[PDB]
């Protein structure tokens, strides 16, 4: 028997101790090694209910992402509260790995095996372990990248539907990659990123769908971002070190969603060395980019999307890419994820 | 104390755009959305749109949607609304909104409002007009009578009566805003038709905007 | 999605009785509604929260209840300083509103008329002035007539706030005219309606 409680996890990792890539680094010196045999108790006739959107597993996690960077990622220049932060801004090697987060003794972490679990109601499928999945700390906005897949359906995520503050999560049932490059060989920063047309739509066409039946079956519009940071207007991660800003306006087509509009999708992208810190704690500057090619693959597996208001004899809700936090993205890899104390 | 502070009211011209500031004091500028609502004269609220202070995000109603620009001053926690090729019908009352509650934006904070004022016209001396009592404006022991202060731009006016000796059964009514773009309102005040012989009555015009005074004598 | 509709469109009470207002949702679906107070050249005011809460400094006599798609915002004993227009809100929605007013017994307006100045003819525009005084309940119909014309369009009105001291309301009709149009005709009259008024007064006057 248990009951819910919250309390200071702490991480572990496969990471390398001769590995000079800073994920590996920090794990290494915050993290402890993996459980190879870890336990998994099915609870038999056992119902346990489930918040995401209040999970205090979440709020860790990012301190943790936090702190990571900012040990690890150091600008030439910070501009932070008013001041002013200067050293030395070397280059680095920059892949993020899987971190697992993981109950001390006296309490324990339920796991939701709901496949259609939409991360706040009652789950009647439970498993304890001791450890979370490996979750890669991929900081992004937008798009979720390189992060687990739902196993059945297309799931709709959010604190409140019928609210339209609350950021809406789309998480992806079928990975679509996205190949962004920095070719080798003009202007140093230009970059691209090429999506399949013909597998991204057919997944777009039924994230509609979906949509539609939490909206009393009303058309389903998309737009581009109505204004703000350029982070969150354009696709926005770090690639390779590198942090890359991409257009999305063509990855959500209304008119494609259809003509021969089947063919590769290649979004303009800049690299940016002054920036817009996600911490919110301000703006660094960084050097420029490195030579050759700059290339990361990576699935698209989930979606941030936040619905306009005020609808209101129209039947349309039209809903713009960008979340509005990088909680969120953590959030769409805890949501099965509650920690529970021990009697 | 949670508090917002707009700007003054503003005065453009149709076509033109203009820029009104929320100052945010007494809370934590990033922890909540701010809001943009207007009142039309005499009307109910209609909300413009919410901002976010972290990221600059924004989410706009389908009406003004490409009108409307909410932006962010994160260091001076100032946030922005501005309102582009304005009408005649944007002449409104404009409140920056904020959220008293945590964890629930739609809570409401009232900034105390930015009137803003659409017109053509420019800063204009009034007209003014004698309302003279005779038999059509008397009633039992009653007259009425007053001055019409038409044409003048800005607001306000102030009347007064008899340099300020007379107040009782004084009405001033609130201006309208005429087609042309410029103001009119009339001043009455209600006497005893006996003393329409003896008492003169004059009303005091006063227009700052354009340091007009008019001392008008009302005669049957 | 959802819109809210308030009851009734005006409200007069006296003092020290109770208040109920009521809002609709048409959703049908809802947990959380706030209520506002807003006074005349004034910010609004968050009175209650969560349907049934009370905001920090608002007294005791205010309530608020309902469930579903039917809300209701009460005051207990009414005070004078409760006088001012309420709206309720569901998220980016809000209420009409409505406007709580100081009841008194019925008065019929005082009629008064004003022909245009021989000054403001000069000018080349004239005026016609129809005034209501110290008249209540609020409604009241003002229409012009020109030779027994019906204008329309052609007029603007005002009305004073509530007279503190005896509640009344007073109103102002202005029909405007260019001096051509103006010396084309004779009579000119403006009718006015009022539930104080058995049947409705036409002042006038001859050019
Ligand atoms: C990725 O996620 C997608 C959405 O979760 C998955 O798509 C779906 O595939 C299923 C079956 O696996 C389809 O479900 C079927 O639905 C059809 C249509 O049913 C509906 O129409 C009636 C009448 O209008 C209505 O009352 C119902 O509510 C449904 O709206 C059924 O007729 C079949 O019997 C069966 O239930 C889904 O419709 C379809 N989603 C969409 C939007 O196409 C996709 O399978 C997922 N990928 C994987 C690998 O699972
Ligand atoms: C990652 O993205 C890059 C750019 O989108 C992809 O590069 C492309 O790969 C192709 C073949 O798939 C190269 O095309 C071939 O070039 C050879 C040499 O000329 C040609 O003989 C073939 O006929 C064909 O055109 C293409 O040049 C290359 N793009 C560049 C700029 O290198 C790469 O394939 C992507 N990764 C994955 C897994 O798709
Ligand atoms: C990108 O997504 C792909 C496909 O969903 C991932 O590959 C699957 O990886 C699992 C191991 O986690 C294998 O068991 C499956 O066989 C793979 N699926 C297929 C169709 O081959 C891949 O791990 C993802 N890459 C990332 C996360 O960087
Ligand atoms: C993403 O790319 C598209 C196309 O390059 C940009 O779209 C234009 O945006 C402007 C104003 O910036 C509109 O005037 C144009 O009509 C748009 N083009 C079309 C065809 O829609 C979009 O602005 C880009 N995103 C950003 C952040 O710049
Ligand atoms: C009762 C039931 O459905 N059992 C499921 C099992 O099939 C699944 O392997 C496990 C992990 O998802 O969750 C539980
Ligand atoms: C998720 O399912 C729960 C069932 O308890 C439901 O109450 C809630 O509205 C759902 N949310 C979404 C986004 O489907
Ligand atoms: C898109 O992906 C599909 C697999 O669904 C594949 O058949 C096709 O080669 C791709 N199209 C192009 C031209 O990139
Ligand atoms: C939508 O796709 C079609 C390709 O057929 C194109 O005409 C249009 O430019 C696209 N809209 C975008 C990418 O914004
Ligand atoms: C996604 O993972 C792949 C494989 O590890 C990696 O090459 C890619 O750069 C990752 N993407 C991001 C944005 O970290
Ligand atoms: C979302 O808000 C709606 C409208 O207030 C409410 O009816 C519903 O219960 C809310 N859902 C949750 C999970 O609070």
């Amino acid at each position: 028997v248990w009951k819910d409680a919250d309390t200071t996890l702490f991480c572990a990792s496969d990471a390398k101790a001769h590995e000079t890539e800073v994920h590996n680094v920090w794990a290494t010196h915050a993290c402890v090694p993996t459980d190879p045999n870890p336990q998994e108790i099915h609870l038999e006739n056992v119902t346990e209910n489930f918040n995401m959107w209040k999970n205090n597993m979440v709020e860790q996690m990012q301190e943790d992402v936090i702190s990571l960077w900012d040990q690890s990622l150091q600008p030439c220049v910070k501009l932070t509260g008013g001041s002013v932060i200067k050293q030395a801004c070397p280059k680095i090697s920059f892949d993020p790995i899987p971190i697992h987060y993981c109950t001390p003794a006296g309490y324990v972490i339920l796991k939701c095996n709901d496949k259609n679990f939409n991360g706040t109601g009652p789950c009647k499928n439970v498993s304890s372990v001791q450890c979370t999945h490996g979750i890669k700390p991929v900081v992004s906005t937008q798009l979720l990248l390189n992060g687990s897949l739902a196993e059945e359906e297309i799931i709709i995520r959010s604190e409140n539907l019928t609210n339209n503050a609350k950021t809406i999560i789309v998480h992806l049932n079928k990975s679509v990659e996205i190949n962004c490059t920095r070719p080798s060989n003009g202007d140093i920063r230009k970059a691209y990123c090429e999506i399949n047309g013909t597998k991204w739509n057919k997944v777009l066409k039924q994230v509609t769908e979906k949509l539609k039946e939490h909206f009393n079956n009303k058309t389903i519009i998309f737009q581009p971002p109505s204004g703000g940071d350029l982070e969150i207007t354009m696709h926005h991660f770090n690639c390779r070190g590198e942090f890359f800003y991409c257009n999305t306006t063509q990855l959500f087509n209304n008119t494609c969603i259809m003509k021969g509009c089947n063919g590769t999708i290649t979004l303009p992208c800049k690299i940016k060395q002054i920036i817009n810190m996600w911490q919110g704690t301000g703006q660094a500057m960084y050097a420029p980019p490195i030579d050759g090619k700059i290339n990361c693959v990576s699935n698209i597996t989930g979606i941030l999307l936040t619905r306009d208001g005020g609808a209101n004899n129209t039947s349309n809700e039209t809903f713009r890419p960008g979340g509005g936090n990088i909680k969120d993205n953590w959030r769409s890899e805890l949501y099965k994820y509650k920690v529970v104390q021990i009697e | 104390q949670v508090q917002l502070v707009e700007s003054g009211t503003q005065f453009r011209r149709p076509g033109a755009s203009v820029r009104l500031s929320c100052e945010a004091s007494g809370y934590t500028f990033i922890s909540s959305f701010i809001h943009w609502i207007r009142q039309g004269p005499g009307q109910g609220l209609e909300w413009m749109g919410w901002m976010n202070p972290r990221h600059g995000a924004v989410n706009y109603p389908r009406r003004f949607q490409g009108k409307v620009t909410m932006t962010r001053d994160t260091s001076i926690d100032t946030a922005y609304m501005e309102l582009r090729d304005l009408r005649s019908d944007d002449t409104a009352m404009y409140f920056c909104v904020t959220s008293r509650t945590k964890d629930y934006d739609w809570d409401f904070v009232w900034g105390q409002g930015t009137l803003v004022v659409v017109s053509s016209a420019s800063t204009k001396g009034p007209s003014v007009f004698p309302l003279a009592p005779s038999s059509k404006s008397t009633s039992g022991g009653t007259a009425a009578l007053g001055c019409l202060v038409k044409d003048y731009f800005p607001e306000p006016v102030t009347v007064s009566w008899n340099s300020g000796a007379l107040t009782s059964g004084v009405h001033t009514f609130p201006a309208v805003l005429q087609s042309s773009g410029l103001y009119s309102l009339s001043s009455v005040v209600t006497v005893p038709s006996s003393s329409l012989g003896t008492q003169t009555y004059i009303c005091n015009v006063n227009h700052k905007p354009s340091n007009t005074k008019v001392d008008k004598k009302v005669e049957p | 999605d959802i819109q809210m509709t308030q009851s009734p469109v005006t409200l007069s009470a006296s003092i020290g009785d109770r208040v109920t207002i009521t809002c609709r949702a048409s959703q049908r679906i809802d947990n959380w509604v706030a209520w506002y107070q807003q006074k005349p050249g004034r910010a609004p005011k968050l009175l209650i929260y969560k349907a049934s809460i009370l905001e920090t400094g608002v007294p005791s006599r205010f309530s608020g209840s309902g469930s579903g798609t039917e809300f209701t915002l009460s005051i207990n004993s009414l005070q004078p300083d409760d006088v001012a227009t309420y709206y309720c809100q569901q998220f980016e929605e809000f209420g009409r509103g409505t406007k709580i007013d100081i009841k008194r017994t019925v008065a019929a307006p005082s009629v008064f008329i004003f022909p245009p100045s021989d000054e403001q003819l000069k000018s080349g525009t004239a005026s016609v002035v129809c005034l209501l005084n110290n008249f209540y309940p609020r409604e009241a119909k003002v229409q012009w007539k020109v030779d027994n014309a019906l204008q329309s369009g052609n007029s603007q009105e005002s009305v004073t706030e509530q007279d503190s001291k005896d509640s009344t309301y007073s109103l102002s009709s202005t029909l405007t005219l260019s001096k051509a149009d103006y010396e084309k005709h004779k009579v000119y009259a403006c009718e006015v309606t009022h539930q104080g008024l058995s049947s409705p007064v036409t002042k006038s006057f001859n050019r």
